[PDB]
């Protein structure tokens, strides 16, 4: 009971992200931006971590 | 309609300069912007 | 025969390089994301020039 949750994701000194923290939602988090915004970069952050 | 407004406003606001606090390493807070539980996370936009 | 071969290859390579370099100016700075232009680079390979 009481499944653990990912609360936040931090990127430090990355291309386009010097210091950025996203607060992960309990149900759904939706990145949105134009092509080249760097969303794949954020998911890359999550996976590589 | 609130959501469909918020998005649009943000789309219009982020084209106007950047926020200098975003390089401070200090996360911004989730300021409430209405009743019913809507929240926003953004530093003040200073450098136009 | 080997000399004639090498000569004809050199001439064909030069002609094709000129054609492609002339064609490159047929592009007008497309705007895609952070990509601002596309170009074709043609260069004789030194490993093959030797
Ligand atoms: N390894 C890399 N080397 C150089 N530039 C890169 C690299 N990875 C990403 N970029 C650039 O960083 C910017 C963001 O790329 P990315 O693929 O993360 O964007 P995106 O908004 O997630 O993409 P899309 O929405 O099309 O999936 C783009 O300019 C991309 O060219
Ligand atoms: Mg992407």
């Amino acid at each position: 009971i009481e499944r653990g949750k990912f609360r936040s994701l931090t990127l430090v000194n990355w291309n386009g992200f010097f210091a950025r923290t996203f607060d992960l939602d309990e149900l759904v988090t939706t990145l949105s931006g134009g092509n080249g915004a760097g969303k794949s970069t954020t998911m890359a952050a999550f996976v590589t971590a | 309609r609130h959501f469909d407004v918020a998005r649009i406003l943000v789309d219009q606001a982020v084209r106007l300069g950047v926020a200098e606090a975003d390089f401070s390493g200090l996360p911004a807070e989730w300021l409430a912007i209405n009743d019913y539980g809507a929240k926003v996370q953004a530093h003040v936009i200073d450098t136009y | 025969s080997s000399k004639s071969v090498a000569n004809i290859i050199r001439k064909t390579i030069q002609r094709e390089q000129n054609r492609i370099r002339m064609l490159n100016q047929g592009l007008q700075a497309v705007s895609f994301g952070q990509v601002r232009g596309v170009r074709l680079n043609v260069n004789v390979r030194e490993s093959h020039a030797i």
